């Protein structure tokens, strides 16, 4: 869809407007999702291989935490990224294309007639 | 280093002189003072029409005529 | 689900592999004079 | 996924080869060079849905460069028409074009 | 679409050049000496104009100075001139290598009694600057205008309102 | 194989698909895939028996057949266009046959016809390579060529690949082919979405990619080919089974899930374009698939089939074999519906 | 447009057709496979020749060497099945059935 | 010769271009004999 | 055309020799002959080496068919580009042979 | 009629391929290859691809067609219906194409097609001093560096694989 859009700066991940935008913070509860699924990945890695689920190699699980964490921050990075260039296009198009976005004229229920269908 | 070089100049005088050719090849045409004459040369052959140019009034390197002075020489080449 | 036609099938090898399933002899003849009987293996 | 390597790096891998009109050995033009070049300036940079029917008539002079199908089907009826006349005998055809005239340089 | 615009038959006369490729070819380098200024107006509202029905009258310039260039061969030089290209007509590939002998004594007969100066190796692949009066084509390819492109994008980058708006997801 | 070589052969397929992604001649596009088959068939031989060199032979004539549809339609695009621009075609016939192409190299039906039987006689290594690296460049040519693709052939290639893996998988028990049904469908369900919404296209493709990755990982990672054997897993790993469980309830697309995630999204794009009738069907199709899911879950997870005594000794010995991101793909694979919106990053 | 065009695509849909109704040998496969690539090549000739479109002179060249080594490979597949069952007969190819 | 025939623009350009086309084999020698045609179109190509 | 005349004499000579020498012995009235090889009926068993040989010149072939151009080449005007790419084809070349070689591909026919 | 030459040779292309089409045997095929390769060079070589031409007689026929037949003669043990039905129907098929185009000067079974003679689509210029397509040709070693990596790469790929998959080990 918005492949036009992406080509004249073409394989960026984050754009240089992107620094336009507010980052996500570290309390993102979308970051803390990506670090329980680093966590769950931890404890996966611990179960498949025969290890203690919570014990063993705390060191491991934490890497799996902090790279969940570091890839899962630039993808909502990247994320608000394009819904903002998503919404910015379809602003400025309603903006120089008025007469295929006219005002509507809203009636208030004193004149809209609706028919009335009797449960009965 | 060498005691290896005359073993494989021994054993097989086919693949030194293979390898050393090969060598000299690749590293041979950086070290000539004559390689910068090859792309002169090449560059110095018209094989296309010389289209002119419109004198607009200010080009003081482009000649009238081909026995002009200005222009590019090819005194190089029947000289060497 | 077997039916008439896929019930000649049997299940596939265990390890994936099928089972598979000689060397030439050569007359020197006649044609001093011997006779040779070569088994060549290439 | 066209992952534009060659732009992001800046490098040329196979842009020279693409169209007719870029840069040949010994500047050799293509028979469509004119054609391939107001069709490209055309459509530009504009994209596809607005190039198919913005630029249709550059784009039909090319293809018509290309293939010469129109030229030929014109070929085809004057042909047909003079074999026609002369199998009626109310044509008959110039002294150059049976040969016979001396040509001109 | 339109009629072809062809030009008639009595626009297309002129008195030709009838001699072979090896007289031309024996007599090229004082003829690009010589014939330089209106063969190089031809050759420049040729690749001006890209199109040779707008380059007739400067082609019969052409036409007009090369007859000029030997019949003052003919005037003067005639005899080492058509020996000088015989040699050369000789070769099936028409060497220049092969008949440096009747080149020398062309090239001194013409040196002597018209003065001509034959190009040293790289004067006649030189480009040239020619001064003329015809006006530039603005449009040389007749070509119509361009579409409008699409507008471009301006603005600082606002974020999205609510977030993704996908269903039910606040972010 | 000499493990240099290996690296080699493997990054030449590399090569040649990324070829594929980055080039912008048509020429390299086949070039990208012709090395990558060729660089692909010692990877189908890696165990020399009767069974790869049949498979490598028919993924070679079928691979062989779509390269040469390729370059016909690429040269008749030259004719009607004068140049090489790998974007949209300038001829519905060269369209026509790039399509088929395609369709042929990513095994879409009616081209499906080898796609089991090759996944069946390659081993589960290359199998995965084959069915989910083998499907990246020709789906980047589909992104490329869509404003020429003809609807209805795409539509058509989609809603038969659809069907017939979802009925081609119900007759299994070896777990190659019941993943190169799942193949099928799968790439049905992805084209089926092309021409309304591509980043749906890559979002299917990336998501059957991380479930199929898993599945495969997990079964190298236990060494089994067929279901009966799949079911020995509780007795000798009970992870591993709780692994196949969810990875294979995600691959049905039942929420919470993951696999959820793409068709709800393509159902999301094809419901915008006023298409009922079509994701409907498509949607109570795939049931068939998740029906064959459930088949492969109640003999591995959900019961307990009977064991040998061999088994015990196999309980001595811990698995050491190197199972790669198979914790990460099946995290990845299961709990990534919440983050749905990251789509965007596609588009 | 152009005569000879129509002679060449229907030397490769012949071909074509070859290559997609088998008889009994691989070996008349390969050819089948190797007389499209032959047709492809002359076509992409006598375009880029008629359009006077030089780069692309090196283009056929290209076409032929990659479908060559295919060929190639091609080859070297049917000479391993001649190796297992003593024929190169597409009927012998038939255990991935089950 | 097109004077019987209905609706031909005699000299009718194919081209919506106005500019210049280099004039193609057939345009220029359709109306000659064969030899001409053979010696202008294979003539350099046939050239031992 | 004056090399399809060429082609089709020597053709044709060729053709008549080929038919002088199946045909004018036939002319003769000798005896007819009853007349009831190193393999006796065994079936020819195939060689490997042979067809690696035959691919090993198929691929040189192609890799000689990429090289042919070289004397034109040599012209262009980005001549370190092209000296660049020819040794890197004749180098190629050379490390398809050494591994040819290193891998016993050349042995027995070596 | 020798206007149409290079058409008459297609037409001899055409008849090639329902040679080996058909599948008489593999090395007959190949003979109908050979054929086919010919003529298909001559129809190259009459609109000037000279080195395009000897590619296919020296690459094609005589590098590659003659590992065709050598790895054939190796096989399918030296001493039909369907055969000469395929051939007569391609050839009667092959023959209406050409009765149709010729009688109509234009015919269309996919495209539309001119029945002249193809010498009409030609140029009227000349290329001066040079092959136009020996020097796109050149242009591989000076403008095609991309190309020659990956050529060069794939051959020397195909080396490799066609030594590991021989070998059955
Ligand atoms: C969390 C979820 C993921 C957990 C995965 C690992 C589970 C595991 O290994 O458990 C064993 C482990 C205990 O085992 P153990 O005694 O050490 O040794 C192994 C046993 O011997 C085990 O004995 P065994 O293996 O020899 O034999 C028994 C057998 C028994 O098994 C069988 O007999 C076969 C199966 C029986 C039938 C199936 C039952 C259901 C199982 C599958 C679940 C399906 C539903 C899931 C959702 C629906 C979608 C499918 O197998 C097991 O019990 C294997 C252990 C795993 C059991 C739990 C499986 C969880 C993974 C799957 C669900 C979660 C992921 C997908 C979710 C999808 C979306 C919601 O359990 C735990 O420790 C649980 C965790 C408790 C502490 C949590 C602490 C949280 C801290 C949070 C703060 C820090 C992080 C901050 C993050 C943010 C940073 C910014
Ligand atoms: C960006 C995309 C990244 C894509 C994945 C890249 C890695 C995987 C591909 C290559 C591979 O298989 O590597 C093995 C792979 C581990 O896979 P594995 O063998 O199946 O894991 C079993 C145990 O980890 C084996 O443990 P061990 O006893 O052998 O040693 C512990 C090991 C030791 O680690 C090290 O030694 C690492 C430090 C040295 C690195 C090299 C320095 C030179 O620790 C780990 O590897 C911890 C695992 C960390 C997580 C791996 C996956 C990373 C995240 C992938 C993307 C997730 C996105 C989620 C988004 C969700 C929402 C959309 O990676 C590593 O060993 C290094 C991980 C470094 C992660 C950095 C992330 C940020 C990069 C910027
Ligand atoms: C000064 C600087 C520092 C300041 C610090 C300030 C903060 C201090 C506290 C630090 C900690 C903060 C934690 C994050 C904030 C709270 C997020 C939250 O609750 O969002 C409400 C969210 C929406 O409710 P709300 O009332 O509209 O928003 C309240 C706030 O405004 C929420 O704000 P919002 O509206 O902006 O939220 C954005 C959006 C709001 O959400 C939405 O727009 C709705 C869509 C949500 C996803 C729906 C997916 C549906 C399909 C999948 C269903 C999942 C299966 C269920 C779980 C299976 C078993 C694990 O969130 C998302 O889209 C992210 C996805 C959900 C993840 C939430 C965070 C989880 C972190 C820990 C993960 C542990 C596992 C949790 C369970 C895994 C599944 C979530 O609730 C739900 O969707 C219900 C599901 C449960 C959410 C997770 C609860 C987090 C706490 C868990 C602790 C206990 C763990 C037990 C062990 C592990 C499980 C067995
Ligand atoms: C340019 C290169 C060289 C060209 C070729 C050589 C030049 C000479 C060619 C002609 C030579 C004479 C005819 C061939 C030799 C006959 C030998 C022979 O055995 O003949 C017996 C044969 C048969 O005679 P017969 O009946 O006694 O048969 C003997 C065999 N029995 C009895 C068992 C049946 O004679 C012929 O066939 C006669 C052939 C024609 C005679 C010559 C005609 C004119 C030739 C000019
Ligand atoms: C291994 C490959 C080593 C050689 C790489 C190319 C060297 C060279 O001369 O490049 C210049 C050439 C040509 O550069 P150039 O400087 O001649 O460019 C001038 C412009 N033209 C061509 C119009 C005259 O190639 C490039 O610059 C781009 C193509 C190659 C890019 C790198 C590919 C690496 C692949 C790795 C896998
Ligand atoms: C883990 C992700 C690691 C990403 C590293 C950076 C890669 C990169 O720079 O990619 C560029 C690309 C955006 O480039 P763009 O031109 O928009 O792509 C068009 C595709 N149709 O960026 C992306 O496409 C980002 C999203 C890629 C996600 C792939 C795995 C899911
Ligand atoms: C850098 C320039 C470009 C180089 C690449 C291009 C080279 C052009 C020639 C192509 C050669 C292709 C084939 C090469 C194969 C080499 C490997 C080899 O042959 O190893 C085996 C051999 C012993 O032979 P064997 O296996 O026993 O066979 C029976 C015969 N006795 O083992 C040997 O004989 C040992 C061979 C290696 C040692 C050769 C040393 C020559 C040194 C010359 C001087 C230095 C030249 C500069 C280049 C660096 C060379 C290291
Ligand atoms: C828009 C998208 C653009 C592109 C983005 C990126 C796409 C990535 C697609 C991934 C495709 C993976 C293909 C398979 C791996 C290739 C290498 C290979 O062959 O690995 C298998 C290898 C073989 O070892 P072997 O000893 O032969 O095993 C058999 C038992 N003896 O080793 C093994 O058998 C080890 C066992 C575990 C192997 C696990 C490999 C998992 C790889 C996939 C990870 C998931 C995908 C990446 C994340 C999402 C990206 C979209
Ligand atoms: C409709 C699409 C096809 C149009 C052309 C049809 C040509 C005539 C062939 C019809 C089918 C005849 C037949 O029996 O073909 C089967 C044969 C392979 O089977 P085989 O084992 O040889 O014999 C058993 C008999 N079925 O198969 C063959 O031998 C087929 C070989 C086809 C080669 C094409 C040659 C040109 C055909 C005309 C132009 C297309």
């Amino acid at each position: 869809m918005m492949t036009g859009r992406q080509a004249r700066a073409p394989l960026q991940f984050l754009p240089d407007e992107a620094r336009s935008l507010p980052p996500p913070k570290l309390t993102d509860p979308r970051l803390a999702y990506i670090g329980f699924l680093g966590y769950c990945s931890g404890l996966i890695d611990n179960a498949i291989r025969r290890r203690p689920v919570l014990s063993a190699g705390l060191h491991r699980q934490f890497l799996y935490i902090t790279s969940f964490v570091f890839v899962g921050y630039y993808l909502l990075k990247r994320q608000d990224y394009m819904y903002a260039v998503r919404d910015h296009d379809m602003f400025s198009y309603i903006k120089s294309h008025p007469e295929d976005f006219p005002e509507k004229d809203k009636k208030t229920y004193r004149e809209v007639f609706e028919e009335f269908h009797p449960v009965r | 280093v060498a005691a290896f070089l005359k073993n494989v100049w021994a054993k097989e005088p086919v693949l030194v002189a293979s390898f050393a050719i090969a060598g000299l090849a690749v590293i041979l045409p950086t070290l000539s003072p004559y390689t910068k004459y090859s792309l002169m040369i090449n560059r110095a052959t018209p094989y296309n029409y010389p289209v002119p140019l419109r004198d607009d009034g200010n080009m003081p390197d482009v000649p009238s005529h081909p026995q002009d002075p200005q222009g590019p020489s090819l005194e190089w080449l029947k000289r060497l | 689900y077997p039916t008439k036609e896929t019930a000649h099938w049997k299940p596939p090898p265990w390890n994936d592999v099928d089972p598979p399933k000689s060397n030439l002899t050569l007359n020197f003849g006649p044609q001093g004079v011997l006779r040779l009987v070569m088994e060549l293996s290439g | 996924p066209f992952f534009d390597v060659q732009k992001k790096l800046g490098v040329d891998l196979d842009h020279w080869m693409t169209i007719q009109s870029a840069e040949q050995p010994h500047r050799i033009p293509a028979r469509c060079h004119a054609f391939e070049k107001e069709w490209i300036e055309c459509a530009h940079g504009i994209g596809s849905i607005r190039a198919e029917k913005e630029c249709k008539i550059e784009f039909e002079d090319f293809r018509e460069c290309l293939l010469r199908q129109k030229t030929m089907k014109r070929l085809n009826a004057i042909k047909r028409q003079r074999d026609k006349l002369i199998k009626e005998g109310k044509y008959t055809p110039p002294p150059h074009h049976s040969g016979q005239e001396d040509l001109r340089p | 679409p339109g009629i072809v615009e062809l030009p008639s038959l009595e626009d297309l006369k002129v008195q030709e050049v009838k001699v072979s490729s090896s007289v031309l070819k024996a007599a090229a380098h004082h003829y690009g000496a010589q014939c330089d200024k209106p063969n190089k107006e031809f050759m420049l509202c040729r690749w001006e104009e890209k199109d040779p029905r707008r380059c007739l009258e400067e082609g019969k310039l052409v036409n007009q100075c090369a007859l000029e260039f030997f019949r003052q061969i003919k005037r003067h030089c005639a005899e080492p001139f058509t020996e000088y290209w015989t040699c050369i007509d000789y070769s099936g590939l028409q060497l220049f290598r092969r008949c440096r002998k009747e080149q020398a004594q062309f090239d001194k007969c013409v040196l002597d009694k018209l003065g001509w100066v034959r190009p040293d190796l790289g004067e006649l692949s030189k480009v040239t600057k020619v001064k003329t009066d015809r006006p530039l084509p603005e449009n040389p390819y007749h070509s119509r205008a361009r579409p409008e492109p699409n507008p471009e994008v301006e603005g600082d980058l606002k974020p999205a309102r609510h977030g993704s708006r996908l269903f039910f997801w606040t972010m | 194989m000499n493990p240099i070589i290996l690296i080699i052969i493997l990054m030449t397929v590399m090569l040649g698909t990324i070829i594929v992604m980055i080039s912008t001649h048509w020429l390299l596009i086949w070039i990208g895939f012709e090395m990558n088959m060729l660089a692909i068939i010692p990877i189908m031989m890696k165990k020399h028996n009767p069974r790869a060199t049949e498979a490598s032979t028919k993924y070679f004539l079928t691979q062989s057949t779509a390269s040469m549809l390729l370059m016909m339609a690429i040269i008749i695009n030259l004719m009607f266009s004068g140049q090489w621009t790998v974007m949209k075609l300038f001829n519905p016939m060269a369209s026509m046959l790039m399509t088929m192409a395609l369709a042929m190299k990513l095994g879409m039906a009616p081209f499906h016809f080898w796609v089991p039987e090759v996944t069946q006689g390659i081993p589960l290594s290359s199998g995965l390579i084959l069915l989910t690296w083998q499907k990246l460049a020709p789906m980047s040519v589909l992104y490329q060529i869509l404003p020429s693709i003809n609807l209805d052939l795409i539509l058509t290639l989609s809603i038969l690949s659809i069907t017939i893996g979802g009925w081609g998988g119900l007759n299994q028990t070896q777990l190659r082919k019941i993943m190169a049904y799942s193949s099928i469908a799968h790439m049905g369900w992805m084209t089926a979405v092309l021409l309304y919404n591509p980043t749906m296209t890559l979002l299917n493709l990336i998501i059957y990619i991380i479930m199929t990755s898993t599945m495969f990982t997990l079964f190298m990672a236990n060494s089994t080919t067929t279901t009966l054997s799949l079911s020995h897993t509780w007795n000798k790993a009970p992870i591993m089974t709780i692994l196949v469980l969810i990875t294979l309830l995600s691959m049905g697309g039942l929420p919470p899930l993951s696999g959820f995630m793409p068709k709800w999204m393509i159902i999301q794009e094809m419901t915008k374009n006023d298409s009922i009738i079509l994701p409907t069907l498509m949607a109570i199709t795939a049931l068939l698939n998740l029906y064959f899911y459930m088949r492969l879950t109640y003999s591995t997870a959900l019961t307990m089939f009977p064991s040998t005594n061999n088994m015990k000794m196999k309980w001595q010995f811990p698995t050491t074999k190197r199972m790669t991101l198979l914790p990460t793909m099946t995290v990845l694979s299961t709990m990534l519906l919440p983050l749905t919106p990251i789509l965007s990053i596609l588009e | 447009m152009s005569l000879v065009y129509m002679n060449i695509m229907m030397a490769f849909t012949v071909s074509l057709t070859g290559l997609l109704m088998y008889r009994s040998h691989l070996m008349s496969s390969l050819l089948c496979l190797e007389g499209m690539m032959l047709s492809l090549f002359i076509l992409a000739t006598l375009m880029i020749l008629n359009s006077h479109f030089t780069l692309a002179s090196m283009m056929p060249i290209i076409l032929l060497v990659f479908a060559a080594c295919e060929a190639a490979l091609g080859l070297s597949l049917l000479v391993m099945v001649s190796n297992t069952y003593g024929t190169d007969y597409v009927q012998n190819l038939n255990l991935l059935q089950c | 010769i097109m004077k019987d025939v209905p609706g031909w623009k005699v000299g009718e350009s194919v081209f919506h271009t106005t500019r210049w086309v280099t004039p193609m084999m057939g345009e220029l020698y359709g109306l000659r004999t064969g030899e001409e045609i053979l010696s202008s179109t294979y003539g350099f190509i046939w050239y031992t | 055309m004056n090399l399809m005349i060429t082609l089709l004499t020597n053709f044709t000579l060729a053709t008549l020799l080929v038919t002088i020498a199946f045909w004018l012995p036939q002319l003769n009235v000798y005896s007819e002959k009853t007349s009831p090889d190193p393999m006796g009926s065994a079936r020819l068993p195939f060689s490997m080496k042979f067809f690696l040989v035959a691919i090993t010149f198929l691929l040189f072939d192609l890799e000689i068919a990429l090289l042919l151009p070289l004397p034109w080449a040599s012209q262009t005007t980005n001549l370190n580009t092209m000296l660049t790419m020819a040794l890197l084809l004749i180098f190629l070349l050379a490390v398809s042979l050494a591994y040819e070689w290193t891998q016993k591909g050349l042995e027995w026919t070596e | 009629m020798m206007t149409y030459i290079v058409f008459i040779l297609s037409i001899i292309f055409v008849m090639g391929f329902v040679g080996f089409s058909s599948k008489p045997s593999p090395i007959y095929g190949g003979l109908g290859l050979i054929v086919s390769g010919g003529v298909g060079c001559g129809i190259v070589l009459n609109f000037g691809g000279s080195f395009l031409g000897l590619m296919v007689f020296l690459i094609y026929l005589g590098g590659m067609m003659v590992v065709f037949g050598y790895t054939t003669a190796m096989a399918t043990e030296q001493y039909n219906k369907v055969v000469l039905g395929t051939f007569i129907t391609g050839l009667l098929m092959e023959f209406l194409m050409v009765y149709y185009v010729l009688k109509d000067k234009e015919v269309e079974i996919v495209f539309k097609f001119n029945g002249m003679g193809d010498w009409v689509i030609y140029d009227t210029g000349d290329s001066g001093f040079f092959s136009e397509e020996a020097m796109g040709i050149a242009a591989l070693y000076s403008y095609g560096t991309w190309l020659v990596i990956v050529t060069g790469w794939s051959l020397l790929i195909g080396v490799v694989v066609i030594m590991e998959i021989t070998r059955g080990n």
